[PDB]
């Protein structure tokens, strides 16, 4: 889960509105 | 797995029996 | 009746001989519905 | 004996259940709608249709490309549909009208693939000339320009925050590149064959590719080679997966090999049948997805004819 | 004309070999005698390696009298089924097989 | 006439070939949503 | 004009040669295949039984492949063309020309 599961929300909201 | 050459460009049974049969009978 | 006496067939009662209509397409181009179409329409 | 025999995936079979050939021309692209309802396909005769998914009709048809069309998307954020291929011209037709609402231009010769962000409103399309582009919606704007390759991009992959850009290329080379810089972050280790087929993945990191020859896995951070695939010779074209688990790569000679994402055992590995006006060797699976429902599974061949596969209810089916 | 010399069917037959065979016009530019159609013709009637010019048998004049009454005319549909495919060996054989049987 | 085989005897007895050529939504339906 | 759809379908026949074909370490050079499969279209186009013989194993389901997508190239735009040769297009300099030798 820590490296085969997709990563958190959070992180990915933010690289969302970093792009 | 090779190409060969390729020089070619310009640069059924074939019979039937109902033919026969009418052909007869138009004869008869 | 007696008006018909002169035909030499006497009752086709058959369009396609196959059925009312073929219904179904091919994988060829050339032995298609379109093409016999095409092929018949546009070139007498 | 064998490493992790033991612990595969007991997934059914799948089968085929309807026929649907209308198209005329190889069909290349075939995509699902978001809402389940429809699902819209092209094919060579540059005329883009739409067909149900349950009842399998064709409900509406609309034309307006020059060439051949490899490539369809559908928005989830917006209420639009997106199309390129060979005419060099990447047109958004909508669904509230059903025309060309956008017909964005700027690439410098033919379109292969195009996609949209997971959830930035951009969509990024691979061209065959030398690169891909980056076209905003909305805008019709060239964003950045990601020139990493050295051949035509086959496929394009992108994502929320799983991969950011992901880019397959023909040149034998991976490459995945930053939306934010627009340079090439970090390059493979993989794909002696022409690699053409990227998929995301149905649960969470580490996803695989697609290739003629050793297809392999990868992973979103960084990049890492996690495993290979079986033994696929076969040219693929497309992969699909879903999120139960299975793995489905359709090749150009008809022999769809189905896997499995836990382990890697080959389920199936069925040939399609062809089609009545079909030759004798030329159906080929240029393009697979799966339904919303994860259900029904979709495959796109090259004999003119979308088949719909379904599952099988069976239980003597455990793999060796 | 077309008197087919022998002089002329060697030339015929190396430019059918040199040349092609489905470019009429480089060949007739080589024998100042017959015209394209003439040489195209004469290559399909007696230049054609594949042209059986002997060995009548039996079995082919059963073959071409089993095949004369189904189809009275149309000489050239009856030559490459018969297997002669010359267009005038079959009209040869049916005059020799009717004056023969006439007596 | 023709020669070729039927496409039910191809395709399999249990699965039902779809064949669909027109007359089918002429853009009206799915452009905007329908009226429920 | 056609020419994107001849810079297509040689570049696509080239990418699928690329890639399949040798299968290991062959590539029997290049021209060679693309000439093969170009002498293919003139023999689809030939409307006869000359038709591309004698070849490779899978290169050959390749050939076929190509073959009929542009026969069904040629097929739909010349029947389009000749639609439109009915009073759509009201205009044609060579069109017409290269219409009729197709249909």
């Amino acid at each position: 889960d820590p490296d085969l599961q997709r990563p958190d929300e959070e992180a990915i909201k933010e690289i969302t509105e970093k792009t | 797995w090779k190409i060969p050459p390729c020089i070619s460009n310009w640069k059924t049974v074939h019979i039937n029996e109902n033919f026969a049969k009418l052909a007869e009978a138009l004869y008869i | 009746r007696r008006w018909d006496d002169d035909v030499v067939f006497k009752n086709c009662a058959k369009g396609v001989d196959d059925q009312k209509k073929d219904k179904r397409f091919v994988n060829d181009t050339l032995r298609s519905e379109f093409h016999k179409k095409f092929m018949e329409k546009y070139i007498k | 004996k064998a490493p992790t025999m033991p612990k595969p995936q007991w997934h059914p079979p799948w089968k085929l259940y309807r026929v649907i050939s209308g198209h005329l021309g190889w069909v290349r692209c075939i995509a699902v709608e978001p809402g389940n309802q429809w699902f819209v396909t092209g094919s060579a005769d540059r005329t883009i249709k739409i067909w149900d998914l349950a009842s399998g009709k064709l409900k509406l048809s609309l034309t307006g490309h020059i060439s051949t069309v490899r490539g369809v998307i559908v928005s989830t954020r917006s209420p639009y549909l997106f199309s390129c291929g060979e005419d060099k011209q990447v047109k958004c037709w909508d669904l509230e009208y059903n025309k060309v609402i956008r017909h964005y231009h700027g690439h410098l010769s033919a379109v292969y693939g195009l996609d949209l962000h997971p959830t930035i409103d951009v969509l990024v399309t691979c061209s065959r000339d030398s690169t891909a582009r980056i076209w905003d919606v909305r805008t019709k704007a060239s964003v950045h320009t990601l020139s990493g390759h050295t051949n035509a991009v086959a496929t394009v992959r992108c994502q929320a925050a799983e991969p950011q850009i992901i880019t397959g290329s023909h040149d034998t080379t991976i490459r995945l590149w930053d939306l934010v810089a627009g340079k090439t972050r970090v390059t493979l280790t993989n794909h002696k064959k022409s690699v053409r087929a990227v998929v995301l993945h149905p649960r969470h990191y580490t996803f695989a590719s697609g290739s003629p020859d050793n297809i392999k896995q990868w992973k979103f951070p960084d990049g890492s080679f996690i495993q290979n695939l079986s033994g696929h010779n076969a040219i693929i074209n497309t992969l699909t997966v879903n999120s139960d688990g299975v793995l489905v790569s359709g090749a150009d000679n008809g022999t769809m090999h189905l896997w499995d994402w836990r382990t890697g055992y080959n389920f199936q590995r069925v040939h399609a049948a062809v089609q009545p006006g079909s030759l004798d060797s030329e159906s080929g699976i240029f393009a697979c997805a799966f339904d919303q429902s994860e259900s029904r599974l979709l495959t796109a061949e090259a004999d003119k004819t979308i088949k719909v596969y379904r599952e099988d209810d069976t239980a003597t089916e455990e793999t060796h | 004309g077309g008197v087919w010399r022998n002089t002329e069917d060697e030339i015929l037959k190396a430019a059918v070999m040199k040349y092609g065979k489905n470019q009429w016009s480089r060949i007739a530019s080589l024998l100042h005698r017959k015209s394209a159609k003439q040489c195209k013709a004469r290559w399909y009637e007696w230049l054609d390696p594949s042209i059986k010019k002997t060995e009548w048998s039996r079995e082919e004049e059963e073959k071409l009298l089993h095949l004369a009454k189904l189809m009275p005319t149309q000489w050239r549909t009856i030559a490459p089924i018969i297997g002669r495919t010359a267009a005038q060996c079959l009209e040869h054989y049916e005059f020799l097989l009717d004056k023969a049987a006439q007596r | 006439k023709k020669y070729y085989p039927t496409a039910e005897e191809v395709y399999g007895p249990e699965v039902e070939t779809i064949v669909q050529e027109e007359d089918t939504q002429p853009l009206t339906e799915p452009i905007i949503k329908p009226v429920k | 004009v056609e020419s994107h759809f001849d810079l297509e379908l040689r570049a696509a026949v080239m990418h699928d040669i690329l890639d399949m074909m040798p299968e290991g370490i062959k590539q029997n050079k290049a021209r060679t295949i693309l000439q093969h499969l170009s002498e293919a279209w003139r023999c689809w186009k030939a409307n006869i039984p000359w038709k591309v013989p004698g070849l490779p194993t899978p290169i050959e389901n390749m050939i076929l492949r190509y073959v009929k997508a542009k026969a069904d190239w040629w097929t739909n735009t010349a029947h389009y063309n000749r639609e439109r040769i009915r009073r759509g297009a009201t205009v044609d300099k060579t069109v017409c020309k290269k219409n009729l030798g197709r249909l």
